């Protein structure tokens, strides 16, 4: 019913941060990887990475830094969460027990302020005196690192410059100095400040430089032997120091923007640069105590990287959000590129799951997902067993056709305009190697145009069988597989929009019906509509289409034609469109949920209820006839109900549930026997490569599980001492609210991990509502049985540690 | 517009410039419940983006204003949905910022000027024994939303979210290449979601404001870019006030709680085919959108009062057809200083549509222009 159960099936795989240091012990080189609410610790050995610890955090990790104060034999870890929970963490090993100890914790949120455009920046000065955080525009926050600051008290200093791009701490200065790049109407400049802890202000810095490249975006702090800073821009690399200005404009970095860097040697002679296209660069600094020249050379191509880190000798870790993470070796030999990169290991990343479907329900359903973007695009088959089919282009939508035993996938690839006027591809992709190809109509600087294709992929071999290329400027948005009318044939139906750059609202679009027979794709029907087809669904033998703000229902005639039956006009754009029997759920991007019903006697659409509340909405799914589920702003889930206990109350969709998930959900699907006291099963796919499950519960079970969660919160020791209730609290701006109607399955499943004496104290004095009918004192074994039966609704997990 | 100052109409010199002016802003906190008086003889859709000059005759309202000067000088204007039953659901709160007292002919006359601030939902109407109406009011909050991409933004691409300053975006060339670059760089992370970039640009405030400005510049050729406010909320209210539309459309616009939805609705209303007709005969066309120009900083339509206290919404147009001049030009009251007026009626309606303004000085450039009242206009859709 209203009460729901959310459990994580596949833990997030995207990498959003990585550091290297001496964390476990003074003699061990460690790699720390942050995934969403996930922290992984590895010991770096000659054979690869040795996993040691895996800890889950009650928040999204925004800042990770390793620092060593005076008197410490090993490094400490500083973590700051997107909800502004800060902690300093220590690693302790006592025999076989591995525990992460919290040294300090607190919340650094300010009651008034606007979050910065360029995000949260966290920096620790080299000598470990303070931590500098830039959370809101115009304010800089300092946390002293003296040993008695257990609660992390902080003070705010005023930056006179509002639009700050990057902040860094400098090396070699007697007093703590920061360097930053800021934008004003006069341009972009570089400025240095001095931070005084005793009087709490900003003093004037060693130097100030007006002339900075208009696209400067990154600041690199140089270690003590050289000092100063390096500013990385779209065109130039500049070294800035007192009476020291070196600048280069290498032609090899003009094609792409550098977004990441890492220091290779401790003396700062070598740096690694990474750009958005997947190229890897090495920046060389020449010395005599003083710097002479800067050189840039290209090492090779890797995955599209989010973070870089140099490990051991010649080993580099590439952490990717768009694709698989890689371990590469920096050989001196040039197989095809100077100092080419050799791949040695790959790590799975389900990445930005855009669309998914469930197939082969019998013996256990299977999940097929569209994952990755650009050259990282691939199809993932999940049973946890994962199979990867590389496509080398962006997959948008997927659907399954059982009669022809094939998958229909919409894709797109980027192509550049050649001087002759024709489009040319940068690399061979799946759409260019199809066995048979067809084009909608035969048609013919340096601008990138996006080409949309429909691909037919075999069920058994996943080879591409047919590729269909659409018209110029044509965008493919929706795809369904269904039977229409009295026709036994099964059709692929695709909805397109014609987008030209000189108009924002698409005036034209078309709906195309394809049939796959005899290994060839045939176009059966073609219909022109005045708008964009954002969504299409099958509605009891008729095609329901959303064209701009118009909801239209189409019949299938004997002459293979689409005929309009009924028309309903809204004041909102029907991006989301779900059906269940006679009900249609319509939702725009602004959370304005509308419920319509088709009455067959009169052949018209009628409005049952609605709920308008401005917020960014990512997906919706129909839970049952009365409950509807959606993804809110920030990272939240909500559920709304109809006909709750006048026509005013009937036309209102009352909210019932909020819950903070931490994930951005793109798609909902109905898969229940996919894994073989819950009702229904809904699976969702997130940007961070997370798969989760939602099931509905009853009165007694929801009450019992909520009571158990409250008891468990008192026994489970959190990392950083973050409260579970605060973490799961519904969070946007203008308000924060306690979670209602949602049971977090992860905390319930953690009940099986704790020791027996703690389990007894969790269960003690709980009045167990046994289904047999008499209420009695709960024993530990009864709750064990309930929790195990609950874990039997989702998949098993692979082993992490070694 | 040459040899004419657009600042004259907006200062309301006809009412008098000697008004004592009150400064100091009051603003009820969001979503609370308040009790606010309502003036009985004011049936109009008050938009926060427009002002409200008022002249009152009957003693009850003059005493109400007299003691209201102390009580934060805030009153409520109800958006009457039907003038007969006089029921309403939403409204606007305006404060008196100008006010003065007369004793002419032995009757106290009060002239006040007000400006709309906040939107509210009315719960129940208390009819006082004194004859005034006091309403139970809940403040509708202002919905400010973050950038749509702040929920999926890559930490590395936060570094590239500060753009170089926009160049000239006027005339024709404008900054079209700059907006292409803006779309490509701001909505780059749309590849992580299921929707394309242009869909996200259809829900972006700056792009919508650009489109509204560009559309306005085609009809009102002399509009210079500094006239419109640069804040999305203020821009949306100014455009909503300036649009010549019916009461249902204005109430619909007032019901909207977010700037993005208001901008989108305004764009839809502007793009919908429109022509202005007198409501008694929808056949009979008076003015097209090509003839509308703004003679004041408040745009082509604003609020004014005749000597009898009635409020007219006047739209200033260059050529208004189907009009019958009656009488001779006169300057007994001057909404537009330096301009005489003569009453106008439709050829077959015989109903009052507006006034003809005839220039008195020999050198003003907009020598002949028409002011039509909004209550007698209907935007026919072909
Ligand atoms: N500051 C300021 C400022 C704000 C707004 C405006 N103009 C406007 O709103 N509409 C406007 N104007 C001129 C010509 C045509 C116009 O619409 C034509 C139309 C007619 C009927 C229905 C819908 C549209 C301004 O000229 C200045
Ligand atoms: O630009 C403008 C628009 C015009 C507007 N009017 C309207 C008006 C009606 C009147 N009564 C009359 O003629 C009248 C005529 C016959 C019988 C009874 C009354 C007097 C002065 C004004 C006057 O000044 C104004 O206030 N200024
Ligand atoms: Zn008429």
């Amino acid at each position: 019913m209203s009460y729901n159960y959310v459990v994580t099936a596949q833990k997030p795989t995207a990498v959003n941060g990585c550091v290297t240091g001496h964390f476990t012990s003074a003699e061990d080189l460690n790699l720390l990887i942050a995934k969403n609410t996930r922290l992984e610790i590895y010991v770096v050995t000659a054979e690869g990475l040795r996993p040691v610890k895996e800890v889950g955090m009650y928040g999204k990790i925004a800042v990770m830094e390793l620092f060593r104060p005076k008197g410490e034999s090993k490094d400490l870890l500083f973590i700051l969460t997107a909800k502004y929970n800060a902690c300093i963490l220590e690693y302790k090993q006592s025999g076989e027990s591995i525990d992460i100890i919290t040294r300090a914790h607190g919340n650094v949120q300010d009651r008034i302020g606007r979050p910065s455009e360029t995000g949260i920046i966290g920096i620790i000065d080299p000598e470990c005196r303070m931590i500098g955080l830039r959370l809101y525009d115009g304010l800089f926050k300092v946390i002293p690192l003296d040993r008695d600051n257990k609660e992390l008290k902080a003070f705010n200093i005023r930056l006179e410059e509002l639009h700050v791009i990057d902040v860094k701490f400098l090396y070699g200065c007697q007093a703590p100095t920061i360097c930053f790049v800021y934008q004003d109407p006069q341009g972009r400049h570089v400025k240095t400040y001095e931070v005084s802890l005793r009087e709490k202000e900003f003093n004037k810095g060693p130097w100030k430089q007006e002339n900075v490249e208009a696209e400067a975006s990154m600041v690199i702090a140089v270690p003590e032997p050289f000092g100063g800073a390096i500013i990385i821009g779209q065109e130039s690399i500049t070294y800035h120091n007192g009476d020291k200005y070196l600048a280069i404009a290498p032609p090899i970095i003009k094609q792409s923007t550098i977004v990441c860097h890492n220091r290779v040697d401790p003396n700062g002679s070598r740096y690694l640069l990474g750009d958005m296209e997947g190229r890897l660069f090495m920046l060389l600094l020449e010395k005599e105590v003083t710097l002479k020249d800067l050189r840039v050379e290209l090492l090779g191509e890797t995955s599209i990287a989010e973070c870089l880190t140099y490990l051991d000798n010649g080993v580099v870790f590439v952490g990717s959000r768009l694709g698989d993470s890689q371990l590469v070796k920096l050989n001196v030999d040039s197989n095809e590129q100077g100092s080419y990169v050799v791949a040695m290991e790959t790590f799975t990343n389900l990445g930005p799951i855009v669309d998914m479907c469930v197939v082969d329900l019998e013996r256990q359903g299977q999940l097929v997902t569209c994952s990755g973007a650009f050259k990282e695009g691939s199809l993932r088959i999940i049973r946890l067993h994962i199979r990867t089919v590389p496509l080398y282009e962006s997959p948008r939508k997927i659907c399954y056709q059982e009669v022809s035993q094939c998958f229909g996938v919409l894709s797109s690839r980027i192509e550049v305009q050649d001087t002759s006027g024709g489009t040319t591809a940068l690399r061979p992709s799946a759409s260019t190697q199809a066995l048979s190809s067809s084009v909608s109509s035969s048609k013919l600087f340096g601008e990138e145009v996006e080409v949309h294709n429909l691909l037919i992929i075999d069920q058994h071999t996943f080879e591409v069988l047919h590729a269909h290329q659409f018209l110029q400027n044509e965008y493919a948005l929706s795809l369904v597989s269904c039977k229409l009318g009295k026709d036994p044939n099964t059709y692929f139906i695709v909805g397109t929009a014609m987008v030209y750059p000189e108009e924002a609202e698409p005036k034209q679009g078309r709906i195309v019906v394809f049939q796959y027979s005899d290994g060839k794709l045939q176009t059966v029907a073609e219909k022109e509509v005045k708008g964009a087809v954002y969504s299409m669904v099958e509605f009891n033998g008729k095609l329901l289409a959303s064209i701009n703000s118009t909801v239209r229902l189409y019949e299938w005639t004997t002459e293979k034609e689409l005929r309009t039956e009924c028309n309903h006009y809204n004041n909102i754009m029907a991006l989301y469109l779900k059906t269940k029997g006679d009900f249609i759920l319509v939702g725009d991007l602004m959370r304005s949920v509308l419920l319509l019903a088709y009455k067959p006697m009169e052949g018209n659409f009628e409005e049952i209820a609605r709920d308008f509340n401005p917020n960014w909405m990512s997906a919706v799914e129909i839970l049952d006839d009365d409950n509807f589920l959606g993804a809110e702003n920030a990272f939240n889930l909500f559920v709304c109900q109809k006909d709750s206990a006048t026509d005013e109350e009937r036309q209102h969709l009352q909210e019932v549930g909020l819950f903070h998930l931490g994930e951005f959900v793109n798609v909902f699907c109905h898969g229940s026997l996919v894994m073989q006291p819950t009702q229904g099963s809904v699976l969702f796919g997130t940007v961070n490569g997370m798969i989760g499950l939602v099931t509905s519960l009853s009165e007694s079970w929801y009450n019992l599980l909520l009571d158990m969660q409250n008891r468990l919160n008192k026994v489970i020791k959190s990392v950083g001492k973050i409260e579970h209730s605060f973490w799961r609290s519904f969070h946007t701006e203008r308000k924060t609210e306690p979670a209602t109607g949602f049971i977090d399955g992860d905390l319930i499943e953690s009940f099986l991990d704790i020791s027996r004496p703690k389990m007894q104290e969790v269960v003690a004095n709980l009045q167990y509502d046994d289904g047999s009918g008499m209420k009695r004192e709960a024993t530990a074994d009864d709750l064990i049985k309930v929790v195990e039966e609950l874990t039997r609704i989702h998949w098993s997990h692979p082993q992490f540690e070694k | 517009i040459i040899n004419f100052d657009t600042s004259l109409p907006t200062s309301h010199t006809y009412l008098g410039a000697d008004m004592e002016e009150f400064h100091g802003r009051t603003l009820h906190d969001d979503d609370s419940c308040q009790v606010i008086p309502v003036l009985p003889q004011v049936m109009m859709i008050l938009i926060p983006g427009q002002t409200l000059p008022l002249q009152l005759f009957h003693p009850q309202e003059v005493s109400m204003v007299r003691n209201l000067i102390q009580k934060d000088r805030t009153f409520a204007v109800l958006a009457y949905s039907n003038v007969q039953e006089r029921e309403a659901q939403f409204g606007t709160t305006a404060e008196i910022y100008a006010y003065r007292e007369e004793q002419d002919f032995g009757i106290e006359i009060v002239k006040v000027k007000a400006i709309g601030r906040q939107r509210f939902k009315v719960l129940e109407l208390r009819t006082q024994s004194d004859g005034i109406q006091q309403a139970k009011v809940q403040i509708l909050p202002e919905c400010v939303l973050p950038s749509t991409m702040s929920a999926v933004q890559l930490e590395s691409l936060n570094k590239c979210q500060i753009f170089p300053s926009k160049p000239v975006s006027r005339e024709d060339q404008c900054s079209y290449k700059w907006w292409q670059k803006y779309q490509k760089r701001k909505f780059h992370c749309a590849n992580l979601t299921s929707w394309p970039r242009w869909l996200y640009s259809l829900y972006d405030a700056e792009t919508l404001m650009d489109r509204i400005k560009k559309q306005l510049r085609e009809w009102d050729e002399n509009l210079k870019d500094d006239s419109l406010p640069s804040n999305p909320i203020d821009f949306s209210y100014r455009v909503a006030a300036c649009l010549p539309i019916d009461d249902v459309l204005r109430i619909q616009l007032l019901k909207i709680g977010s700037a993005i939805q208001r901008l989108r609705c305004e764009l839809d209303i502007m793009n919908k085919c429109t022509s202005l007709c007198c409501k008694q005969c929808q056949e009979t066309e008076i003015t097209t959108k090509n003839e509308i120009f703004s003679l004041s900083l408040c745009g082509p339509m604003a609020a004014y009062v005749n000597p009898h206290g009635y409020v007219h919404e006047t739209l200033t147009v260059y050529k208004a057809c189907n009009l019958n001049l009656i009488g001779r030009p006169s300057t007994e009251h001057s909404w537009f200083p330096g301009y005489a007026w003569t009453v106008a009626q439709c050829k077959i309606c015989a109903s009052h549509i507006g006034w003809k303004f005839t220039a008195t000085k020999k050198d003003m450039s907009p020598q002949k222009f028409w002011g039509l009242t909004r209550s007698a206009l209907l935007p026919t859709i072909p």
